[PDB]
This record gives C-alpha cells, sequence and structure tokens, in this order.
C-alpha cells in the first residue's frame, strides 16, 4: 500500500 | 552546500543520468533545467537527476 515511483518528468534539454 | 534526499529509487535512462535508491542523499551541482538537476552521489558519481524524486535535504 505505497505509492508509485513518480512519472519521470520529460526532459527539456539532452545531456 | 544544497543537499537532496531521494523518495524513490531511480534507475536511469540514459548513460548520463545518475541512478540511486530511496533514502540516498546528493549534492547538487547544477541546475541546467528545472525538472532535472545534475548531482554527485556518495561516491563522487556525477550525473542527471528528476527532481520530483527528490526532497530537500537538512
Amino acid at each position: 500500500d505505497n505509492s508509485p515511483p513518480p512519472a519521470l518528468p520529460k526532459k527539456r534539454q539532452s545531456y | 552546500a544544497e543537499y537532496v534526499r531521494a523518495l524513490f529509487d531511480f534507475n536511469g535512462n540514459d548513460e548520463e543520468d545518475l541512478p540511486f535508491k530511496k533514502g540516498d542523499i546528493l549534492r547538487i551541482r547544477d541546475k541546467p533545467e528545472e525538472q532535472w538537476w545534475n548531482a554527485e552521489d556518495s561516491e563522487g558519481k556525477r550525473g542527471m537527476i528528476p527532481v520530483p524524486y527528490v526532497e530537500k535535504y537538512r
């Protein structure tokens, strides 16, 4: 009964 | 001087990302965009992390 890993935020740029 | 703590494991998708485990403490090194920052782990490894996965630490 735990929360799932959040949606990964999209990357604005490339690294 | 700015540390955060992992709320969730993160495993990366790209080589440039910095994986971590829930509860890990990371030092912020750069903030090139709002949701992805460059950080350094306890081992001295560096890479990008997703801001929503962390909280301010101390």
